[PDB]
């Protein structure tokens, strides 16, 4: 089965540099053209660059000529993107994808490049506490973080049903915030324990928080 | 530069509907057109290549046709998991160019939200800021009016909404409205109300709490 493991994305200041890598397995890597395709948040897919199977022809989006270099290592089955002179329009999720009979036959899960001079700030995790109730809800607020993203889990991932983790909203302060909530039987409350497992890898922060009044 | 123009740009359609999506190439790209499906916040999945061919694993309700300048993706019978943005791609010529995407929404019967309100935690008032949250759980359609009143006075701009993606089974949405006020300012007032106006409610529904009780 095709695996495409991107990494190297992260926060970088304008004019800075990042190198992305794309670790491929399960297909004859060096037989195929490889591409980077990116997507700025809220926007569509944009082709960044392609390198031929043998490494010898490279094609670049005009926007990136002279700043990005696509390259590949046959002995590590890895595709690279050395990105310099980074500007705000480079903010995007970067995917790598082989071309087989079809361009972009398979896609990695992406790596997020955020080009900003703002500083990594980690979140706070606050209960949304339950409760004449009916069968009510609870959750956690994840407030004031940068950059995107945080993951939220319930009961270390044992709680899956009726969870809604809302997309992050950018506040006036320039910081992000979101809530994850879950619905549950009113019974369950006295006996079952509810903790949200918040992770903000951009800060390596990792908060696990129980809820109720 | 070869433009790919998709129409429509979004569309709402019921389970079982036949959905067609077009894509016009700025000039003759012959049959060198592919189609991709992207669920929000996830890697694209390749659907169609060379205009009419089904990539491996993709269900047979998906199909493509077209030539030259004009291209079609059909989902013969929409399933509730098929909400996504769909992109066409020419690769007749570099730069490789995607269409702008067609967001496909699942139309379903009206579903009234379940509303909940969450006072800020003391865990947070201990911190000078205050977040009141109002949750609209599992409704359809997306459009809703969340109005915040404090001691009954409609608020402005101290509010922010976020909406989840469509549920893969029952196609509903959930929504959170966040109200932000000072520690000082939250505690100059008593009754906190968010009022919800939705197609599925005869009258607007209010959920309240007094800062005391």
């Amino acid at each position: 089965e095709v695996q495409l493991v991107e990494s190297g994305g992260g926060l970088v200041q304008p004019g800075g540099s990042l190198r992305l890598s794309c670790a491929a397995s399960g297909f004859a890597f060096s037989t195929y053209d490889m591409s980077w395709v990116r997507q700025a948040p809220g926007k569509g897919l944009e082709w960044v660059a392609t390198i031929s199977s043998g490494g010898s022809y490279t094609y670049y989006l005009d926007s990136v000529k002279g700043r990005f270099t696509i390259s590949r290592d046959s002995s590590k089955n890895t595709l690279y993107l050395q990105m310099n002179s980074l500007r705000a329009e480079d903010t995007a999720v970067y995917y790598c994808a082989p071309t087989t009979v079809v361009p972009f036959a398979y896609w990695g899960q992406g790596t997020l490049v955020t080009v900003s001079s703002a500083s990594t700030k980690g979140p706070s995790v606050f209960p949304l506490a339950p409760s004449s109730g009916g069968t009510a809800a609870l959750g956690c607020l994840v407030k004031d973080y940068f950059p995107e993203p945080v993951t939220v889990s319930w009961n270390s991932g044992a709680l899956t049903s009726g969870v809604h983790t809302f997309p992050a909203v950018l506040q006036s302060s320039g910081l992000y915030s979101l809530s994850s909530v879950v619905t549950v039987p009113s019974s369950s409350l006295g006996t079952q324990t509810y903790i949200c497992n918040v992770n903000h890898k951009p800060s390596n922060t990792k908060v696990d928080k129980k809820v109720e009044p | 530069d070869i433009q790919m123009t998709q129409s429509p740009s979004s569309l709402s359609a019921s389970v079982g509907d036949r959905v067609t999506i077009t894509c016009k190439a700025s000039q003759n790209v012959r049959t060198v057109v592919a189609w991709y499906q992207q669920k929000p916040g996830k890697a694209p999945k390749t659907l169609i290549y060379l205009a009419s061919n089904r990539h491996t694993g993709v269900p047979s309700r998906f199909s493509g046709s077209g030539s030259g300048t004009d291209f079609t993706l059909t989902i013969s019978s929409l399933q509730p998991e098929d909400f996504a943005t769909y992109f066409c791609l020419q690769h007749w010529s570099y730069p490789l160019t995607f269409g702008q995407g067609t967001k496909v929404e699942i139309k379903r019967t009206v579903a009234a939200p379940s509303v909940f309100i969450f006072p800020p935690s003391d865990e947070q008032l201990k911190s000078g800021t205050a977040s009141v949250v109002c949750l609209l759980n599992n409704f359809y359609p997306r459009e809703a009016k969340v109005q915040w009143k404090v001691d009954n006075a409609l608020q402005s701009g101290n509010s922010q909404e976020s909406v989840t993606e469509q549920d893969s089974k029952d196609s509903t949405y959930s929504l959170s409205s966040t109200l932000t006020l000072s520690k000082a300012d939250y505690e100059k007032h008593k009754v906190y109300a968010c009022e919800v106006t939705h197609q599925g409610l005869s009258s607007p529904v209010t959920k309240s709490f007094n800062r005391g009780e």
